[PDB]
């Protein structure tokens, strides 16, 4: 449930989670289809699963 | 507490 951002991701709404390359994100929900939910720096939202790598 | 729905849009491609 711990992943590291491979790329920057810029949220397009407040359902989505922004992060920078190298940020550590904690996965809160795994679904298939290319989107996971996670939390970073007190915010929770969805992000592309192929934008991160498991630690 | 209510959680955000999974995006309906397709996941974006990784930056090239």
């Amino acid at each position: 449930s711990v992943v590291r951002a491979k790329f920057n991701f810029q949220q397009t709404n407040e359902d989505e989670l922004s992060f920078s390359k190298g940020d550590v994100i904690h996965v809160t929900r795994v679904e298939e289809g290319g989107w996971w939910e996670g939390t970073h720096n007190g915010r929770t939202g969805w992000f592309p699963s192929n934008y991160v790598r498991e630690i | 507490p209510s959680r955000p729905p999974r995006p309906s849009r397709p996941p974006p491609p990784t930056p090239r």
